């Protein structure tokens, strides 16, 4: 299973060549190469049968990482006030990381998570980054809060899911107030427009059964025009006029974080049965860009976030986790005109184990690179990317077919009332067909039998996350089943 | 020593409102006294929807302590417009925030809203400021995106002159001269020369662009930025790969490479091999393309062994 995933220790490590042309980019690159390669040199090869004497052991220090996260359920120092508008992300990074690490929260602690998040929910729609009496709703905390309730909540009267169900119409109305005619969304009232907002909104709308035609109009075009000449995606596209722009232009360079959001957004839109929708992307170019961002052996096989910048553990999720999505879109196009791993699944795990863990006997946590303090965000995204590398994920047409066969369209929550009179589905046949396709495809990701690769032995294995959503399948399935009234 | 706001004459009429977290919230932050006090009074101000100079001062206090506080930024902008405050003064305050390393998505977006609402007849002063601001971080993603927005928005209003576009390319060329590995500046060149609606597309411009690309590759043969721009260029304009193959072939072992290549240029260059393979595919010579992909997979670009094997299998 590893003929095409060579270990970093089995390859010749050499610096990026200079061509006798120094520059600031190269100064930083060469210095980072020295940092990462020296730590690998001090660390026993994880693929060895008996670990080498005198060298650091690279096993995943799961209990250290659990202790690092435990601060969240007590308190954070004052110097992190810079995250005061991102407290739902602190929740999500913590509780998804604990899921990945296989550590259960007791029910009292889960109830505190639910109650805290429901205090962030505004009656007129959406979650803010903090208490609703202090912060206005925002698309990004709304994703983080919804996913956190999937991880920590339940279907009882104190489980928070019933409050989410009652909030569906107001959340939908918030989403529509955010919508621009060109297909972008502002992230909050008076806020910025970019594909992070589109991604967070489409995930939540998919999960809560609040997708309508008026919500989606031009969203596919906004996202598609974010693709750059490099094949990844920028943060946003600009509509040149004369809802009906004459053309759209990408506004910055291809980036791992916006490429993840764009690929995931486009993938969610391919489930929607609208005519000539979604506008296509160049999937081949996106797959090429993805694999080109995995670093060389001298930089430990981690991913960079853009061309000629530095590798960073959090892109294991943003770029590594986009790979199965790009792969599936390529597969669809190859068939529509009518297998070895697509990135180095082994090298990415070696980067996680050797370079991205905090040094042993310390605070625990995972980090960007050696020399950087660990934090909750890099802990979550290193582990989410590690999961994608360990477990071969694919979107299964036969699984989607089986999902269609078991869907019960007579069961469901009340249809959302559209803002504009003609903004809904044409009739029940069309709305129910949309619900079926969107639910059945959201539940189409599988781990492939016999595709597992656990570098360093089975004690390093973590749980399997879902591509696009980034929560465990065992969380996604009962959560989305709740809102669609399936069982 | 700090003076609490409860003991300030200017605030005596305001009853502060505490943060409503519930009794025992998760992820609590141990706030300083100054920050909690200011937010206590902001909650009261926002509750009564007060638009005032003291509210404006209070928002500045808060965003200095937390520049990522999007709610307080939103309230600040509505104070500016509601009170008809000088937006040029506010723009000078934002210049200082950058100096003192107060930065976020929210500050950059505040600057954009100011420029949109001021709507200057000529944005040249803001363009020059953005250029200067890039010297501490020449790859700042927010800054490059903002520069794209500024030219796109004001060109839609007809306010970017041909002289202004010309000096923007001059500046872009200088950025790439100082660091040819700055992929952000390569992205900007693409906007200036290819993607912006007003760009020229002629036989001359295509020839010039190809000359600049090939010269850049010959200067730095291992620069991924230049290879990606070349591939995007040819693909965007549906131009054949084969006629250019003479300039690329020396890296697989119009401007041509140096007769002795620069020192520290080990061969082959993997993206040159990708060029050769794709040019074989263009010639319908799938077996030759497959052999190049096989060598990329097993010897020359082994980190991507599986991707290059995928490419090999497509051809066989
Ligand atoms: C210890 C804080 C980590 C900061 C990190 C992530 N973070 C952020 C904050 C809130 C929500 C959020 O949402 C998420 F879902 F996590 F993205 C992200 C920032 O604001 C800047 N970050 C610096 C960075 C570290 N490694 C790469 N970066 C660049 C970068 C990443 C993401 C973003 Cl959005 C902006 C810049
Ligand atoms: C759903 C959601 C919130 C997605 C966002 C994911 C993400 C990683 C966004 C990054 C945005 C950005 C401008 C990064 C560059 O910052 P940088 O210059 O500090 O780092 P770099 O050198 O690695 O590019
Ligand atoms: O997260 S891990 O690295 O797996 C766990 C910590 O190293 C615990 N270290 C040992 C605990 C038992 C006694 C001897 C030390
Ligand atoms: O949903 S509604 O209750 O009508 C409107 C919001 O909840 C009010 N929250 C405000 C956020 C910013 C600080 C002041 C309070
Ligand atoms: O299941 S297997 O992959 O065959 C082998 C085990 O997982 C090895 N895990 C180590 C055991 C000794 C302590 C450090 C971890
Ligand atoms: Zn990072």
């Amino acid at each position: 299973a590893t003929e095409f995933t060579p270990s970093v220790y089995s390859l010749v490590s050499k610096p990026l060549p200079s061509n006798s042309r120094p520059s600031a980019t190269l100064d930083e690159q060469a210095e980072t190469e020295d940092l990462i390669s020296q730590l690998f040199d001090l660390t026993a090869d994880p693929n060895a049968l008996v670990s080498e004497h005198g060298k650091r052991y690279s096993g995943l220090r799961k209990q250290e990482h659990t202790q690092f996260l435990a601060s969240s359920f007590f308190q954070l120092p004052g110097k992190f006030v810079s995250l005061d508008a991102s407290r739902p992300w602190l929740v999500f990074w913590t509780v998804h990381s604990l899921d990945l690490l296989g550590v259960a929260l007791d029910q009292g602690t889960k109830d505190r998570v639910v109650s805290t998040l429901l205090h962030f929910l505004s009656p007129k729609g959406g979650f803010g980054g903090g208490p609703a009496n202090s912060q206005i709703p925002h698309l990004l905390p709304t994703y983080a809060s919804v996913c956190s309730l999937a991880i920590a909540g339940n279907d009882s009267s104190t489980g928070g899911w019933k409050d989410l169900a009652a909030a569906r119409q107001s959340i939908y109305e918030f989403f529509m107030r955010c919508k621009r005619p060109d297909g972008g969304f502002v992230v909050c009232e008076g806020g910025e427009v970019d594909v992070r907002g589109t991604y967070c909104l489409l995930v939540v709308a998919t999960l809560l059964d609040i997708i309508t035609p008026e919500l989606l109009h031009n969203v596919d075009k906004f996202v598609s025009a974010c693709q750059t000449y490099e094949g990844g995606f920028a943060c946003a596209s600009f509509p040149f006029p004369s809802s009906e722009p004459s053309c759209r232009v990408s506004m910055a360079e291809a980036h791992g974080g916006y490429t993840s959001c764009s690929l995931n957004s486009h993938f969610l839109l391919t489930s929607v049965p609208l005519p000539s929708f979604p506008l296509s992307i160049d999937a081949n170019a996106a797959l090429r860009w993805t694999v080109l961002q995995q670093g060389e052996p001298i930089e430990g096989g981690g991913f960079r976030g853009r061309t000629n910048k530095l590798v960073d553990g959090c892109y294991s999720w943003w770029v590594g986790g986009g790979a199965p999505v790009a792969e599936e879109l390529v597969r669809r196009e190859k068939s529509r005109k009518v297998i070895p791993p697509i990135f180095n699944r082994v090298a990415l795990q070696e980067f996680t184990l050797v370079a991205a863990q905090q040094d042993p006997g310390s605070t625990g946590g995972l980090r960007d690179k050696p020399g950087k303090r660990p934090d909750q965000y890099h802990t979550c995204n290193n582990l989410s990317g590690l999961s994608i590398a360990q477990h071969k994920m694919s979107h299964s047409p036969s699984t989607v077919s089986s999902n269609r066969l078991k869907f019960d369209a007579s069961k469901g929550l009340p249809a959302v009332k559209p803002v504009a009179p003609g903004g809904g589905w044409k009739n029940e046949d069309e709305r129910q067909n949309a619900r079926r396709e969107i639910w059945a495809n959201a539940l189409g990701w599988i781990e492939e039998e016999g595709g597992e690769i656990i570098v360093g032995g089975k004690d390093n294995r973590i749980n399997t996350t879902t591509p696009v959503f980034n929560i465990l399948g065992l969380r996604l399935k009962p959560f989305i089943n709740y809102f669609y009234c399936q069982e | 020593t700090y003076i609490p706001m409860s003991q300030r004459r200017s605030w005596a009429d305001v009853k502060p409102i505490m943060q409503d977290d519930g009794p025992n919230p998760v992820v609590p932050i141990m706030y300083s006294e100054e920050y909690k006090d200011a937010m206590d009074y902001f909650r009261a101000i926002a509750a009564k929807e007060e638009k005032s100079e003291r509210a404006l001062e209070l928002t500045e206090i808060i965003v200095r302590m937390n520049p990522a506080h999007y709610t307080v930024w939103q309230y600040r902008f509505s104070l500016l417009t509601s009170l008809n405050k000088s937006l040029e003064d506010e723009l000078r305050l934002m210049n200082e925030f950058a100096v003192q390393n107060l930065k976020s998505y929210q500050v950059w977006h505040h600057r954009l809203l100011l420029l949109d609402r001021i709507s200057p007849q000529d944005p040249v002063s803001e363009i020059e400021y953005i250029h200067g601001s890039l010297l501490p971080d020449p790859k700042n993603y927010h800054t490059w995106a903002y520069l794209h927005w500024l030219y796109s928005h004001f060109s839609t209003l007809g306010r970017i002159s041909e002289a202004q576009w010309g000096s923007e390319l001059d500046w872009c060329n200088e950025m790439l001269r100082v660091d040819g590995r700055n992929n952000s500046a390569w992205g900007w060149r693409w906007y200036l020369r290819v993607s912006r609606p007003g760009a020229e597309t002629s036989s001359r411009s295509l020839q010039d662009e190809l000359i600049y690309i090939l010269k850049s590759i010959h200067l730095i043969p291992h620069n991924v930025s230049a290879w990606n721009y070349l591939r995007g260029f040819l693909k965007h304009f549906s131009l054949p790969l084969v006629p250019i193959l003479p300039a690329i072939l020396p890296y697989t072992a119009f401007p041509m490479p140096s007769d002795p290549l620069p020192e520290d240029t080990p061969l082959p260059v993997p993206l040159a091999l990708e060029y050769l393979a794709d040019s074989f595919i263009e010639q319908n010579r799938v077996d030759d393309a497959a052999k190049v992909f096989e060598k990329l997979s097993s010897e020359y670009d082994q980190m991507r062994a599986g991707y290059w094997e995928f490419r090999r299998r497509e051809c066989a």
